[PDB]
RNA sequence: UCGA
């Protein structure tokens, strides 16, 4: 199975909350070619590759491992949109 | 079909020999019904089993071994077969072909 | 018109992944409201009425559910495939449907 | 794998001492897996003749070809005296290995009797319940590589040979032909009627095609426990009673398209050949 | 077109047995016997019981006597070859076999000996009878000796074998394969096409929508139904995104 | 102990090998491997390339010729060449049949650095006055790649065919007990080859057991690492 | 009751020649089928 | 244009094929288990290969 | 798409009786259908495949 | 082409090796060869049979003594040692402890070269006032010898016990199709092996694949006897 | 109409 799978079940109530969170972070990982995230060397998902080994594009698994520190935060309600979406487009090309 | 309810038809696989009734006991049947009959009340036969299934159910070698499904099956499989280059004819066959 | 016990499958499929209606008292263990089922809970069950301490089962079902245009994870159960409480949001309409969908083939006999 | 093989060659005589029994047990007066008797307490030669203080050690020395891969043996493994066979200690092992600790998993598990579909299915759930979902999924992929391997070692498989009737077979369905006698010389006694007659019949081939399915299952049983065609759908792997009663036994009776069943029985099972009569009923 | 036959293709017999090709092995390892003459096929015994078919196993017996011999076997539908006459051919290529053995200056191998053994526990081969007949039994039983031709080391108890007739089946890989990325659209609705050489892509039952609700995956199904299959902009707009 | 190594041929064609004695249970760990190697990585030819003035492709009949061009095929790579040299890589071989005379492997035009194992193999049966030209390409490789995977062009018409190089027939050993050493049950093990022509069981066993060797003391400086 | 050649193989032809059919203009439909219909009476033997 | 797959591709593909993952169905779709989803993982032939014991 | 031939297998020249047959057919040997092949079958759970 | 060889291995327990990537067919050709010759070889501790003091059958209970004499004769299976000198195939170890000790493989009194890489095992408890001696021997070797096969008594009382040889408890190896590029019929194969702790893990490989090319190069002189 |  998805590597550390038990405990992001075991953080969200809902089944259905972690997907709704995967999916925002994850496309928001897209938007700014990965400088955004909390992993740092270590913990950047490299897949491995025979040309030479780099991290994983995929934004699915990032999210996932992102998730897996614990140190982003989901809720809803969190802040007004606005300020939200406008000040994380603007940290980031 | 009609005329075929009419008498008492033995099977193929009477006990054949010497041209004559061997066992008392026979098979044979009125209108799909089995009845046990006797060397007297003989009165038609089969000339074979092999009139008792089509072209393709008859190419299949100890076919009373199998169950109707897969036979059935191995009959219209015998139909989506396609031609072979190298083709062999099967080693162990009814005699049929 | 001896009366006997529903054999393990059935109860396995009619208490599994419930949620207590109201407090139970048998055996010493005590069941307190609102806490789920599982093989362990429904096997103590079991064993409970086998020494006559309960016949009754008070449980909250769906069709107890007050929820409207809906129903709620108290009166549904387990997620069953997840074997965890029923998720939010819950397709359970459709997922009841192909539950006893899929047998459709099967019943000839 | 986890079949508990067991002989009935060394009759499980009496011996005073275990020395008494080896000698037997060379000589050919008893059978590895047979339960003889040694001292006040019985035991199988092999629980005797084979002591491992470790499951490696078993494993080197059955692999290395010494020992079958089921026999009776004696293993310490996680610290306790038990008597089973290899291929259980190596069921708990893999299982062990799959999880990543050994302890839980066997404890889990039945490791007395062999391991065949609802066994399995239980301990999956207990899998899935303590521990949690990529664990599970590891482990029956472990079952997969292991199991499919496994069964491609046994070699498995199914021949003319590989299902005998029985020889009650002759005996209880000749006995129900002098039955059918009795029946019919009551029909014209006037004791029974045409209906009645037609019922004690039915009943006749019902009770019939149980004695000689009990005597297929067993026979089966009582004689060829390996029997790939009995081990295959006994543990669930391919089939139903039915079909093997069908498949070595009688396969009763048949039922006309219009519903109600026929009165004449088919006998012969598919490897004795049914008759044209019989194939056209089915 | 000359076509080989492929991996997947369907594949049957005339007992009824269905099957498609799984990953054909290499002439190297393979299950051969004592004369060195690997299998061509090694058949899973399992569809078998379920559906109840002796005859492919008759059949396979009887060519397992029979290709030794070569003569061809003229079996009429309820008429033809019995137990009694198939085993007689078993005893008969066995005798021509072991002396094949025999005088080409060999005898018993060790591996045969093992599995006569284990073979013994179970009384699948009568005791207290030498090696050379017993193996006479269980080559006459429709199995005989299988040594593994990865490891080299024999299988645990016989196996059978044997001649059987099979079929190449009309359905084929080759054909049947398709897939599409960006094809064409219907005319009245902007749904895309199906069929094959029609270029075009998948339905989803309602059924299909049905489970896809099951799960609870809300965007999966809303692409399915819009950006996925027909949506005005969406599927440009898609193909513009990934692009 | 000492492994007593005794090796039978005989011709060409058919050969056997015995090694007596040996450690209990060693006989698979021998015997298995060798053939293995044995049936798969020795080089052969099988001919590939075909061409003929006349024909449109694989298929249409050639005048004066019982057997359509792809049967002429089924005879191809059942033909077995060895060439005298170890160094020549491709070739190319000429054939003439006219008149009411049958075509057979013999009937090719003779060369340097070419020998026919089968010069009784049937090739067609050609009827009154059949003429044919005919050319092959029979180059050298290992194992066995269908006429699908690999290309030719010549001319007009260049048609591939399967390479069934593995010049061995079949390899089958058997692990016996013998009386030949110290202790009881130990292996003999013999194994015997069936080759075709193209290269002795000898030698075949010879370069099966090179690569066998090689391929062994493969092991190297590894890179360790530990959790 | 008119279509494609089985040519499959000969023995295709064969036996789609020798096939029977009670659908079509004038026969059964599939909207009307009962257990009868489809079923095989007791003096089919060697008939079919 | 030019079947030409030569390794520019086959080994680019791979590079957008790890993370996301597909999905598989089996008709008739009965229980929501009819539809599934696996990990692409490119082999060569024009088959297609899934686990044994979820194709049940 | 099923390809039709038909091989003959009769020799330059040689005297036949009627009803022999002097060639073959889509899938016809020596005056029997032929549709697959004969070959050796070994019966057994290889690899779980 | 390029068989890259690579070992991650931990401690003198356990060793992992990959040589990715291999041929087809030629991953599996390496791994029962040596599996059976890794565990039918390479020799190591190997303890037989001890006497013991006031212990005659090997049923009969021990006063002063927790486990009965057959545990304990389990525990001493497990012990392993190893001869720093050639020279010494076989010593005789002996132990004698009274009171309330704790009874271990370290309490165990030492010998000539012999050493004991096992210091921690425990053997036995010793309750107030328990007597206990016993002389062990030990010897060299590989495979598997029960108490059947080898007929030891140094002693009078002395009670046959099964030897542990081969350093390897398992080797069991995991091959599987790999991809590197185009041609999916690559062999990915890998070994999980055992050790005892005599030899490291890394060792008990080479040392199996030096009897492998040694009996490789077994095959040099032919005898003919074409028939 | 035929596969599944
Ligand atoms: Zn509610």
């Amino acid at each position: 199975a998805e590597p550390g799978i038990d405990k992001l079940f075991g953080m969200v109530d809902s089944k259905y909350r972690l997907t709704v969170v995967v999916a925002k972070r994850a496309q928001q990982l897209l938007r700014h070619r990965f400088k955004n995230t909390v992993l740092e060397p270590e913990e950047r998902p490299k897949m491995r590759t025979l040309e030479g080994l780099y991290d994983d594009p995929n934004a699915v698994t990032w999210a996932m491992k992102e998730l897996l520190t614990g140190r982003l935060f989901f809720g809803e309600n969190l802040v007004p949109e606005d300020r939200l979406q406008k000040e994380m487009e603007r940290l980031y090309p | 079909a009609s005329e075929e309810d009419r008498y008492t038809i033995a099977q193929a696989n009477t006990p054949l020999e010497g041209d004559r009734i061997a066992t008392d006991r026979v098979v044979a049947r009125r209108r799909g019904e089995p009845v046990i009959v006797a060397p007297e009340e003989v009165e038609f036969m089969d000339v074979s089993p092999k009139q008792v299934f089509s072209l393709n159910t008859n190419l299949i070698p100890f076919l009373e071994h199998d169950d109707a499904n897969r036979a059935l099956m191995g009959s219209n499989m015998q139909t989506q077969a396609v031609p072979l280059i190298r083709a062999q004819a099967p080693v162990v066959m009814t005699g049929l072909e | 018109r001896t009366l006997r016990l529903r054999k393990r499958s059935d109860i396995e499929s009619g208490l599994y992944g419930r949620v207590l209606a109201r407090e139970v008292e048998a055996l010493g263990r005590r069941l307190e409201e609102g806490r789920y089922l599982s093989l362990e809970d429904v096997h103590f069950l079991i064993k409970a009425a086998e020494a006559g301490e309960v016949r009754e089962v008070p449980v909250r079902s769906p069709l107890t559910c007050q929820t409207r245009y809906g129903v709620c994870q108290k009166c549904y159960g387990y997620d069953l495939s997840m074997a965890r409480p029923v998720s939010i949001g819950e397709a359970v309409g459709v997922v009841a449907a192909e539950s006893i969908g899929e047998p459709g083939t099967q019943l000839t006999m | 794998i986890t079949q508990v093989r067991k002989e009935k060659k060394g009759a499980g005589m009496a011996f005073a001492t275990p020395e008494e029994a080896l000698a037997a047990y060379e000589r050919g007066e008893v059978a590895l897996n047979a339960p003889i008797v040694v001292a006040g307490r019985e035991t199988s030669v092999g629980r005797l003749k084979f002591v491992f203080a470790n499951p490696d050690e078993a494993l080197l020395a059955v692999a290395h070809g010494l020992l079958d891969l089921q026999d009776v043996v004696t293993v310490r493994y996680l610290g306790r005296r038990l008597e089973t066979s290899p291929g259980r200690i190596l069921f708990a092992r893999i299982v062990g290995e799959a999880v990543g600790d050994e302890k839980v998993a066997q404890e889990l598990i039945q490791m007395d009797v062999p391991q065949e579909k609802n066994s399995l299915k239980d301990l999956v759930y207990q899998a899935f319940l303590r521990l949690g979902m990529e664990k599970t999924a590891r482990l029956l992929d472990a079952l997969k590589y292991y199991g499919f391997t496994l069964s491609t070692t046994s070699g498995i498989t199914i021949g003319i040979d590989d299902a005998v009737i029985p020889e009650e077979k002759q005996r209880y369905l000749e006995e129900a032909d002098r039955k059918l006698r009795q029946i019919e010389q009551a029909y014209e006694m006037g004791f029974l009627t045409d209906r009645e007659r037609y019922d004690q019949v039915i009943q006749l081939w019902t009770e019939t095609t149980e004695k000689v399915t009990q005597a297929v299952f067993k026979n089966f049983e009582e004689n060829y426990p390996f029997n790939p065609l009995y081990v295959m759908a006994q543990s669930g792997a391919r089939g139903n009673p039915q079909q093997i009663r069908q498949l070595c036994g009688m396969r009763g009776l048949m039922q006309k398209p219009s519903g109600e069943t026929f009165e004449v029985p088919v006998r012969s099972s598919f490897r004795e050949g049914l008759t044209v009569l019989e194939y056209f009923i089915s | 077109q000359k076509r080989k036959l492929q991996v997947g293709d369907k594949l049957a017999n005339r007992h009824g047995n269905k099957g498609v090709v799984a990953k054909i092995l290499p002439v190297e390892d393979m299950p051969h016997l004592p004369d060195g003459t690997p299998v061509d096929v090694i058949l899973n015994p399992l569809g078998v019981p379920s559906r109840m078919n002796l005859g492919q196993i008759l059949e396979t017996h009887l060519g397992l006597a029979g290709y030794f011999l070569g003569q061809r076997y003229i079996s009429p539908v309820f008429d033809g070859a019995t137990e009694p006459e198939i085993k007689e051919l078993l005893a008969e290529a066995f005798n021509l076999y072991f002396g094949k053995r025999q005088g080409e200056g060999f005898g018993v191998d060790k591996r045969e000996k093992e599995v006569l053994a284990r073979a013994e526990k179970l009384g699948l081969v009568s005791p207290g009878k030498s090696p050379e007949e017993q193996l006479k039994e269980l080559f006459d039983l429709g199995k005989v000796v299988l040594y593994d031709g990865r490891t080299g080391e024999p299988f645990e108890g016989p196996i059978v074998v044997g001649q059987m007739f099979i079929m190449k089946l009309y359905h084929m890989v080759e054909d049947k394969m398709h897939a599409r990325s960006t094809g064409p659209y219907s005319l009245i609705t902007q749904q895309p096409l199906g069929g094959k050489a029609q270029f075009g892509g998948q339905r989803f039952g309602e059924m299909e929508v049905w489970a896809l609700e099951a799960y609870g995956a809300a965007h999966t199904l809303q692409e399915m139904l819009t950006i996925k299959s027909d949506d005005i902009e969406g599927r440009n707009a898609a193909y513009q995104a990934i692009i | 102990k000492a492994p007593v190594f005794t090796a039978t041929t005989q011709g060409d064609h058919y050969g056997e090998f015995v090694l007596e004695p040996l450690e209990r249970g060693f006989g698979v760990t021998l015997g298995n491997p060798l053939r293995r190697i044995l049936l798969s990585s020795i080089p052969g030819t099988a001919v590939t390339s075909v061409y003929i003035e006349d024909v449109l492709h694989e298929f249409s009949t050639i005048p004066g010729v019982k057997e359509d061009v792809v049967e002429i095929i089924l005879n191809l790579k059942e033909l077995v060449v060895r060439f005298l040299d170890p160094k020549m890589a491709s070739t190319t071989l000429i054939l003439r049949a006219e008149g009411p005379k049958e075509v057979r492997a013999g009937d090719f035009t003779p060369s340097a650095d070419v020998e026919i194992m089968n010069p009784d193999l049937h090739i067609a049966t050609l009827e009154e006055g059949g003429k044919l030209y005919m050319e092959v390409r029979v180059d050298r490789g290992v194992g066995y790649v269908p006429a699908e995977r690999h290309g030719i062009k010549d001319r007009i018409n260049a048609i591939p065919v399967d390479a069934i190089f593995s010049p061995v027939r079949r390899v089958a050993f058997q692990v016996e007990d013998t009386r030949l050493g110290q202790r009881t049950d130990l292996d003999k093990l013999t194994l015997r080859i069936w080759t075709d022509g193209s290269v002795t069981p000898l030698e075949a066993l010879n370069q099966a057991v090179a690569i066998l060797k090689e391929h062994l003391n493969y092991f190297a400086n590894p890179e360790a690492s530990l959790l | 009751l008119s279509q494609f050649k089985d040519e499959t193989n000969p023995l295709s032809s064969l036996r789609h020649k020798r096939r029977i059919s009670a659908l079509g203009p004038g026969g059964l439909t599939r909207e009307r089928a009962g257990f009868d219909v489809r079923d095989v009476h007791r003096t089919h033997y060697g008939r079919i | 244009r030019q079947r030409d797959i030569k390794d520019e591709v086959w080994d680019a593909l791979e590079e957008v094929i790890h993370g996301k993952v597909v999905l598989l169905n089996r008709a008739p779709t009965l229980h929501r288990l009819g539809i599934q989803a696996f990990q692409p993982v490119l082999v060569e032939g024009q088959s297609i290969q899934l686990h044994p014991l979820v194709c049940e | 798409g099923t390809a039709f031939d038909q091989r003959p297998r009769v020799r330059v020249g040689q005297r036949v009786k009627k009803g022999d047959l002097l060639a073959d057919g889509p899938a016809s040997e020596e005056g029997f259908l032929a549709l697959g092949q004969n070959v050796l079958v070994a019966i057994m759970p290889f690899d779980g495949y």
